[PDB]
């Protein structure tokens, strides 16, 4: 199933079938909120900042406990990102292999992950500009 | 403050046994329960009874 | 065999979590009690960060393959 | 005669040779191929929980005719 | 009792 | 290249009516599939099926009772009148009177017999025999 | 379809109570109608022949459907004339249809049968002729072979014939055997659980205490009534059960160790939980303190006296702490000088 | 505090007088939990029969506020329940039909929760609508089954199956 | 002689349940030396009540056909008759009870929602009924109580159930499992006997009326006689 690969792997999460916050759980929903805020002022981005949340806070899910996504709770707040996520590791992959590249010369392997790499951009960085997240004149690099 | 209470104060014992009925247990009803409740001891003891019923068959 | 439909609870117990009728976490979170202080944090059992103690900054737990090892000392309780 | 026979019948029923003859069927391929792989998964479980049965504490017994009842309304 | 109203 | 859902359903129904299992599971579900199956189970091809909700598509379990020789969808879903089902019928179908071709229609999908009763027509679906 | 049959059972529902605003009904030529409506209710050749339909045709016979329902119809129609117009309730006039009666009421249908024991109880006063009061009789008869084979008295059929047989003894000097009286009331008490369903029947034990017909059941009836006069929540059970209680403490002999315990049942029940199983208890507070002998009430004076005030001096529910008082306004005055 | 204060509805009935006197007779016997109790406020309340006979008390609330009455709705159901017995009290929003309707059915089983959801489709063609709840507190719903497919089919107008998996009932 | 007596088109529908029964008409007496009555009912929603001719007596020398029709509201998938008197009962959406003398269901049984798939009256005490559900059941019920009496839930679904003819409180149940149950009723948290011999769904089971045998059909093409003291069975046909 993996894209670029043979792997037919399936590790994935399990979200559970309720939809309401734990009956454990007795912190308000603006104390999330401003948790959220705060990590994403020091710099974490969405999904580091949904790990901290849940492993040491107990919020199970943004969207159960508070009702909207952190993407959502961010924005509302006036903190989202210049580009998507996803987007935005896939170019510093493919910046740190292409740094690798000019000192390694030899090294015909990396050109080979490079085209991978490149070409699961240009796929997704249509899909943003189709959507009108990214600008159309965006172009990588 | 309970009845019991208050025919006590009389303190006579001749006024006393002229309410004959408040001495006594209790004879109010208990409130119905659930249907599925008294339906599900209804099945019960129908079981005890068909039980009955068939191990008269066992001999 | 089995009933697809009204599958045994001892058999979706060895389920794997995607496989079972309603895919369901096999996760939970737990109560610790920090040692240095005795106050009480909420922690995943798979999480994926060495949590610390927000009053003494001392480590509850640290991040493994699959569940994460409470430090030595820090008692819990399943919540 | 026939009435001598079946009571000799089940008199030997446990030698070799009668067991042979007498439970000798022949049953359509499928049934039989089923059977066959029938016989090797109730061996595998059964040395599984074999196995498993040495190192667990608390294994109970559970006989073969309560196996299949998951619950019953009325207990007694 | 099936029988005593029959009659 | 994937198959549409009521494609794989189909599918899996008629492989495990042919390999001789007595219940199937089939995901993802569908208004479209349920109303299909309603079909077959109003024919007496299969019996009960069950939905269960998962928040998500959804599930399905269909009972089966060795009856259904084979179900399938047809693509494109061409354009019938109604004057023109009967060809189709016996073109598609093994004989005149055995089978039922479904078709989606104004008033639902139904099989071709009923939708002659109402004097509708439209799309095929798919066939059942 | 039964489905089907259920909308048309409606619609010709919908035309019986027109024609009860319509003016033919005023008239005596409904009656024939009626009349009319009930009788009418009441191989080388194929050798040779091509032959070209695989499909054969399926057995059914709806004729019997056709003249149950029409029957139906005609004894719904007749029931509402003869009510409406009192005039047309006579035997001069009803006598023809009694021919009609005897048969619909041995009918397979239920439905029917209802209507026919709806209209033998309106003209169960009526006078008829020898061969025309027959029927009451079988009547009774019928509806015992009803009670014969059906498992519980909470059915349609059932109900109603206890509604027959409450009027059958209330106005028909003839009784039947008190050992078919003392069968039905068995029939009767385990189904009295649900009373909800029960309202014919204890229109029925309300007849049988009115004409003071002793039997061993009775007592026990008496007894589980009472629980459903503060129990059941439904208003118009407990009115009814309050009655024919009321109705059976006073007349039947009862032993005098018995009659302590009825009273002591009645104030406890007074301390009942809910405040509708407690208001009922007044109701018959109430009536023992409006119509009692002097005695009765100087034997129980001292003691309601002094449940009522408890009622009056802690409950939760407002409106029976206020009752308990107007109790005791009305009970004291009639109290002797001693009490 | 008055019980018209509670009352959100200009005119209130006599079971919303009554109710809201006992709203705010829990609140001054409560030292502390009139905190909560006093800012909660409910629109309307309607009883409605079941088929066991008893009586349901649905309290129609608002949904901000419906959030602080989950906070509390234990001990003041409980509380409301005594002195109302023969009822039972249940706390309801008032509010894409498909979504209020699963949003009813929640706060219907609250404190408890709905495992899952499964319909049957038998051969004839009937539905029958089913729903799977928790075993948290098993005892006191199983005794309130019929109250809540009473209230469900009164609200919604459907018939739906409550079960208890787990348990054989 | 390996005849037809008759031949009737039933019903619209495919035929879920049959039975073969003598009624008592309360004011007729039916000839049963010269005609057999038997019940089907369908997923057409109705029940169809026939007579046939035969030729055992000739005492004699008609009105052969449909007698009468019972309408229902839910689809019917089993259908058995009381023995001692005429009461018969049909598995539907819910088990009803019906009299042949009333065109109504005359009392309504069942445990809750769960459909029944097939049921069986006991041989001997008559009062007794048997049922299954989709929901994996067996349900117990009884006539002289009106009520069902006892349930028990299992692995899988339970096709068909039969009363042993001699020991009237033992009864055996064809199961989805590959299996047939033998059980007790006074006592079902355990089974008095298991057979195994099959491979696929047994779908049907019945007693020798000499008590002392069983017989089992199945899915897969074929048909098992076992022991009733034994766990296997002793033929294949
Ligand atoms: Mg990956
Ligand atoms: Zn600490």
């Amino acid at each position: 199933g993996r894209m670029h690969s043979a792997g037919k792997g399936i590790s994935s999460s399990a979200i559970p079938y309720s939809r309401n916050a734990p009956a454990w759980f007795k912190l308000s929903s603006e104390s999330v909120i401003e948790q959220i805020v705060k990590y994403a002022r020091k710099g974490l981005t969405p999904s580091q900042i949904g790990v901290l949340l849940r492993d040491a806070h107990g919020v199970t899910q943004a969207r159960v406990i508070t009702g909207n996504k952190i993407m959502r709770i961010l924005k509302s707040n006036g903190l989202a990102p210049e580009i998507p996520e996803d987007l935005y590791y896939l170019i510093k992959k493919a910046v740190s292999v292409r740094k690798h590249l000019e000192r390694n010369r030899k090294d015909k392997d990396a050109k080979f992950r490079l085209i991978l790499i490149e070409s699961r951009i240009h796929r997704l960085a249509r899909y943003y500009r189709t959507v009108a997240v990214l600008p159309p004149n965006w172009k990588y690099e | 403050l309970s009845l019991t209470d208050m025919m006590n104060v009389i303190d006579d014992r001749q006024v006393i046994e002229n309410a004959n009925l408040l001495k006594g247990k209790s004879s109010t009803y208990e409130v119905p329960l659930p249907q599925r409740i008294q339906q599900r001891h209804d099945r019960k003891a129908a079981y005890e009874i068909s039980r009955q019923e068939v191990s008269k068959w066992n001999d | 065999v089995q009933d697809l439909l009204h599958p045994t609870a001892a058999s979706e117990a060895r389920k794997h979590k995607l496989k079972t009728l309603v895919q369901g976490p096999r996760s939970y979170f737990l109560d610790v009690k920090c040692p240095g202080c005795l106050n009480i944090t909420t922690v995943f059992s798979h999480a994926q960060t060495a949590v610390t103690c927000e009053s003494c900054s001392t480590i509850l737990c640290t991040p493994t393959g699959g569940k994460a090892k409470l430090s030595e000392g820090t008692s819990f309780r399943r919540k | 005669k026939l009435e001598y026979d079946e009571k000799l019948k089940e008199r030997f029923r446990h030698m070799p040779e009668i067991k042979r003859i007498s439970r000798h069927r022949h049953v359509p391929q499928v049934i039989k191929k089923a059977q066959e792989i029938k016989n090797i998964e109730l061996s595998s479980i059964k040395r599984r929980e074999a196995n498993e049965r040495r190192t667990r504490k608390d294994m109970p017994y559970i006989s073969e005719r309560k196996k299949q009842i998951v619950g019953t309304v009325h207990k007694y | 009792a099936k029988d005593m109203i029959k009659h | 290249t994937r198959s549409s859902v009521l494609a794989d359903a189909l599918n899996a129904i008629n492989n495990a009516e042919k390999t001789g299992k007595r219940q199937v599971l089939i995901r993802p579900s569908s208004k479209v599939i349920i109303k299909f199956l309603q079909v077959m189970q109003k024919h007496g091809y299969i019996g009960e099926f069950e939905y269960i909700d998962d928040h998500r598509s959804g599930k399905i379990v269909v009972q089966l009772n060795g009856r259904l020789n084979k179900c399938g969808v047809i693509s494109p879903r061409f354009n019938v009148k109604i004057g023109d089902i009967e060809k189709w019928t016996a073109n598609l179908l093994p004989a005149r009177q055995f089978g039922y071709v479904i078709l989606t229609t104004s008033a639902g999908i139904m099989d071709h017999e009923e939708a002659r009763r109402k004097h509708v027509s439209g799309k095929i679906l798919g066939f059942v025999y | 379809n039964l489905r089907n049959q259920n909308k048309l059972s409606e619609l010709l529902r919908r035309y019986l109570l027109g024609l009860n605003h319509n003016s033919d009904s005023e008239s005596e030529s409904i009656l024939k109608f009626c009349h009319q409506l009930f009788q009418e209710s009441e191989e080388k050749e194929d050798f040779f022949l091509v032959n070209l339909e695989s499909k054969s045709y399926t057995i059914n016979s709806n004729s019997l459907l056709l003249n149950s329902t029409l029957q139906k119809f005609a004894l719904d129609l007749l029931r509402n004339v003869i009510t409406r117009h009192r005039s047309f309730l006579t035997v001069s006039h009803l006598e023809g249809f009694i021919p009609f009666l005897r048969d619909s009421l041995l009918s397979e249908n239920e439905g029917v049968v209802i209507s026919t024991l709806r209209i033998l109880i309106t003209l169960i006063r009526l006078d008829f002729s020898d061969e025309s009061s027959e029927i009451f009789k079988n009547c009774a008869r019928k509806v015992l072979n009803i009670i014969k084979v059906s498992p519980s008295t909470s059915s349609e059929l059932c109900q109603m014939g206890l509604k027959f047989l409450s009027a059958f003894i209330r106005h028909t000097d003839s009784t039947l055997k008190d050992t078919a009286l003392s069968y039905v009331l068995g029939r009767v008490l385990p189904d009295l659980n649900e009373p909800s369903r029960q309202g014919l029947a204890f229109n029925f034990l309300k007849a049988l205490v009115s004409k003071h017909i002793m039997l061993p059941e009775l007592y026990d009836i008496a007894d589980t009534t009472r629980e459903i006069m503060v129990t059941n929540h439904s208003k118009e059970i407990r009115d009814v059960s309050r009655s024919v209680y009321y109705q059976f403490l006073m007349e039947y002999d009862q032993s005098k160790g018995r009659l302590e315990k009825q009273f002591k049942f009645m104030v406890d029940n007074l301390q009942y939980p809910t405040e509708s199983g407690r208001q009922s208890v007044m109701e018959l507070i109430n009536l023992i303190i409006t119509k009692a002998n002097p005695a009765l009430l100087s034997k129980l004076s001292s003691s309601f006296f002094l449940a009522l005030v408890n009622v009056s001096f802690n409950d939760d529910a407002p409106r029976c702490r206020e009752m308990a008082s107007v109790l005791i306004s009305t009970m004291l005055p009639k109290l002797e000088n001693k009490d | 505090s008055a019980p018209q204060a509670k009352i959100l509805s200009q005119a209130p009935t006599e079971l919303e007088l009554q109710v809201a006197q006992a709203f705010v007779e829990l609140e001054n016997s409560s030292p502390e939990l009139k905190a909560e109790l006093r800012p909660l406020q409910f629109k309307s309340i309607r009883e409605i029969d079941v088929a066991g006979g008893k009586k349901a008390l649905a309290i129609f609330v608002p949904v901000p506020s419906l959030a602080g009455f989950h906070k509390v709705q234990t001990k003041l159901t409980r509380e409301l329940e005594k002195k109302f017995q023969d009822r039972h009290v249940i706390f309801l929003a008032e509010r894409t039909l498909t979504a209020v309707h699963d949003k009813i059915l929640e706060d219907l089983v609250f404190p408890t929760e709905i495992v899952g959801k499964r319909v049957r489709y038998l051969v004839g063609g009937n539905k029958i609508q089913k729903v799977l709840l928790d075993s948290k507190d098993v005892q006191q719903i199983d005794y309130k089954l019929e109250s809540f497919q009473a209230v469900y089919n009164k609200l919604t107008g459907k018939q739906i199956v409550f079960e208890i998996p787990s348990e054989t009932h | 002689t390996r005849e037809e007596f008759v031949s009737f088109k039933a019903h619209y529908g495919l035929v879920t349940g049959l039975c073969v029964t003598q009624p008592r008409f309360h004011d007729k007496k039916p000839d049963l030396k010269s005609q057999n009555f038997m019940l089907s009912c369908s997923d057409d929603k109705t029940v169809k009540l026939w007579s046939i001719n035969v030729d055992d007596y000739s005492n004699k020398n008609n009105e052969e056909g449909l007698i009468r029709t019972f309408d229902g509201e839910s689809a019917f998938q089993g259908i058995d008759s009381h023995r001692e008197n005429s009461t018969f009962a049909t598995g539907g959406a819910k088990i009803h009870l019906w009299d042949v003398n009333r065109l109504k269901p005359v009392s309504d049984l069942s445990w809750g929602a769960d459909n029944i798939t097939s049921l069986k009256f006991n041989q001997n005490e008559t009062d007794i009924l048997a049922s299954t559900g989709s929901d994996n059941s067996i349900v117990l019920y009884d006539l002289r109580t009106n009520s069902p009496t006892q349930k028990i839930v299992q692995t899988m679904r339970t096709n068909a159930i039969c009363w042993n003819p001699m020991e009237a409180f033992n009864f055996v149940t064809a199961n989805e499992d590959h299996n047939a149950y033998y059980y007790d009723m006074r006592n079902l948290s355990r089974s008095l006997n298991v057979f195994k011999d099959h491979v696929s769904a047994v779908m049907d089971v019945d007693f020798s009326p000499t008590g002392d045998e069983i017989v089992t059909g199945s899915y897969d093409k074929s048909i098992r006689i076992y022991k009733t003291n034994h766990g296997h069975s002793r033929e294949i046909y």
